[PDB]
């Protein structure tokens, strides 16, 4: 607090409980552990000691000799849930789940702005365990001209802000930086900077054995007569991502109302799939005629 | 004082001093006291004053 | 794929599945993509929310932000409610590479947008219904469905 | 339309601004216009209907 | 009166209330009277003043 | 959109003549001037094609200080914007008519 | 020391009135009044004043 | 389309065909265009109605040389043994620059 | 100073060229200075003939 | 810092306060040394000619 009229320091001391980020945790953890979400699977293992592990614990990476993370990028298809793989390090974690868009720090005037910036990660420190996720970004990850004047001068400050402060609170674990980007070839380096990452996690669109996991954890809400072959369905959608394989599970059940049928059947899938299957690429036709 | 003309801003935050950290929509933010009748527990973050 | 969850969540409830979270209309320009959606809006009757794809994106950047969390935010207190958005190829168009405080502003945007339809944050009835020119010039985000 | 210091409403404007270079030239007039109407007589008689 | 500092505008249009629609180059908007020197034959929106 | 979609091309055969008159018009007498003629000439030109055939007959007027504009004006304001505009082939075929 | 700042600013345009227009990087315009030593003579193209 | 350079170069052209005639008068211009060719040119600029003369400007002919010598010569001193005609054989196929 | 070899070229160039010009002036500004240039295979390559 | 009153310069601050980098990675005495290298044993040496 300073005097707009003396021009002396009248008060001091951060405060911050704060208002403009409090909103942003605790998120009394999320419904979707890795119970919840299918097989990948080894890329599961990936996640949770990049992830969990330095951060309880600096001391037995140090011990080891290793150093932890500079900073975790979770990348690839949508609808593999990269998000939804974040939900599951805030359900092992046990904690703090800062919940805030890229698309909010680069803003139009400044020192709101700034602020924010700094404010992330001061909040991340004292709530610790945490665990600071944002969100899948590419514009943090933009690229500078010097300048076209009004995007770019926001973009680079906040660029420099942002990698420089995640270097230096993680040599080791004390807060991990967790984040995705959806796609990373339409952008210039930033976080494609080896000095400031260096875990980048590909997530895959799910193993022949990770589709039978998915197929499984989605009918369990639902409601089924046994007949269903999940092993079967997961051989057919080979080449699909793992929300695909939920939009056929509520896909047969929509069936399954027309139908008239409270549970789901195995000719409830076949349907949804050849739905799917079917937009794609041709399956009926012919027999002549001159064929036969 | 209550009387025009008086200028729109949000609270933007809560100190523990009995103050409010004001954000005009003109732009510099203010560290001022709120009224007698006017309460911290009724001043919530984008609350309109 | 809207009215019936609308009117009747309960259908859905007793299979054991989940309603849409929108629905996307394509084709070729003509084929009544906004007039179908001035005629399921006489239909819903739930709190039919206009806003066009195209008063996004200003010189402003974040401005563009800000009015898809008002919308949204809008949307859940009014739930159920319809988000019909104009178009999906100007908050929502595909990229080659950032260039760079124009088509840059475009994932911005629609990074903000991604997010609250539900990404994290509970939609409650939303059912974003959007619509398109073009088939193709969609992101992989959107033409993934989900 | 507000007050010069207190402001306060004293009149109202019209609700639709700005008419500069974007419409109030309403030009129909010679020398471009209906000095041909011997064209092309058929796409003419189109645009009349 | 006409002597310096002077002040750049710009009529966004005329309104008939007998005030003058004025856009500043400072940037407040004003509704403003005219003079037995000024014309309104001189006046057309975007006529600089 | 729109609903009435028109294609607006080369000026018909009588349609350049319509075109004619109402420039040779402002432009005085000429009782030797046939419209009809000048078509002939003119087979396929746009609507600001004949307007500029009109200009150079005025000029050709003037280069000769005649205070009207006869038949030989247009023949020599014609021979010069056809010929930049842009001139006719002559490979029609040696294997076709 | 206190001798007076000096706003810069280059020059809009050229009136022939004998006053000069110039945008000042304080943002506005303002149009402004030459000495009996700066002249016409002594503007030019990209005139910073 | 779907250029940059050769996209919106054009919708910068679009905005000049279009206030030099257009529903836009007149006045007393009367544009006065230059190109070095016309290979890169839009037809629309080409077509009269607006550069109703298109005046092509040619490789100067021998008398055509001989004028802009003197032009040169004229503000040099010279010699009486300076012959035009010869040097102009020679110069034949050639601009004025040259 | 580190420049990545993927921050080299786009497929119309300019700003491919401005960062290599940049780190040579900055180096010159903070000499001694060494200018670190990996990975030559894209903006450097054999002329294709 | 210029004087508020009328602006002249009357405290001469140090430059840009404090200086800055671009061009990154920018590392000023790399934290890597000529005996973090093994293995590549001749080439520590050649490079130092
Ligand atoms: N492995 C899985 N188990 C359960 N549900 C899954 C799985 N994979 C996908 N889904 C479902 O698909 C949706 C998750 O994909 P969504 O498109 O929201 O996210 P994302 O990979 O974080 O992508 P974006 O790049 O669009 O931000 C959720 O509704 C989720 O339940
Ligand atoms: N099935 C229909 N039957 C009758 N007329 C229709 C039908 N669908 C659309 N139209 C007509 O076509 C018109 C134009 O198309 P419409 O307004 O439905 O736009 P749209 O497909 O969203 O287009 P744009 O690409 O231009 O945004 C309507 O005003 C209406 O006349
Ligand atoms: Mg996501
Ligand atoms: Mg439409
Ligand atoms: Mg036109």
């Amino acid at each position: 607090a300073l005097n707009q009229q003396t021009l002396a320091i009248v008060n001091v001391l951060p405060t911050s409980k704060d208002p403009m980020v409090y909103g942003f945790e605790v998120e009394e953890k999320p419904e979707v552990s890795y119970e919840d979400i299918g097989g990948l699977d080894v890329q599961i293992e990936e996640i949770r000691e990049a992830v969990e592990l330095p951060l309880l614990k600096p001391e037995l990476f140090a011990e080891v000799g290793i150093e932890p993370p500079k900073g975790v990028l979770l990348y690839g298809p949508p609808g593999t849930g990269k998000t939804l793989l974040a939900k599951a390090v805030a359900n092992q974690t046990r904690a703090t789940f800062i919940r805030v868009v890229g698309s909010e720090f680069v803003q139009k005037y400044i020192g709101e702005g700034a602020r924010l910036v700094r404010e992330v990660f001061q909040l991340a420190k004292e709530k610790a365990p945490s665990i600071i996720f944002i969100d899948e970004l590419d514009a943090i990850a933009a690229r500078r001209t010097n300048s076209d004047t009004s995007g770019d001068r926001e973009v680079q400050r906040t660029m420099m802000q942002l990698l420089a402060e995640l270097d230096g609170f993680d040599p080791r674990g004390d807060v991990k930086v967790i984040g995705a980007t959806n796609r990373i070839d339409i952008l210039d380096p930033a976080i494609l900077r080896p000095g400031r990452f260096d875990r980048i996690i590909e997530v895959p669109l799910p193993t022949f054995e990770g589709r039978i996991q998915i197929f499984k954890i989605h009918t369990r809400k639902m409601k089924l007569a046994e007949d269903v072959d999940f092993k079967e369905l997961a051989r057919i959608t080979e080449g699909a991502s793992g929300a695909d394989i939920k939009a056929i599970c509520t896909e047969a059940g929509m069936f399954a109302i027309r139908e008239e049928r409270a549970k789901v059947t195995m000719l409830d899938f076949t349907k949804a799939i050849e739905k799917v299957l079917k937009k794609t690429t041709p399956i009926p036709d012919l027999k002549g005629v001159m064929f036969v | 004082l209550r009387s025009p003309p008086l200028l729109v801003g949000v609270v933007s935050d809560i100190l523990e001093d009995g103050r409010v950290v004001v954000k005009s929509s003109t732009g510099p933010k203010f560290v001022v006291n709120t009224s007698q009748y006017i309460n911290e527990e009724e001043l919530k973050p984008g609350a309109r004053v």
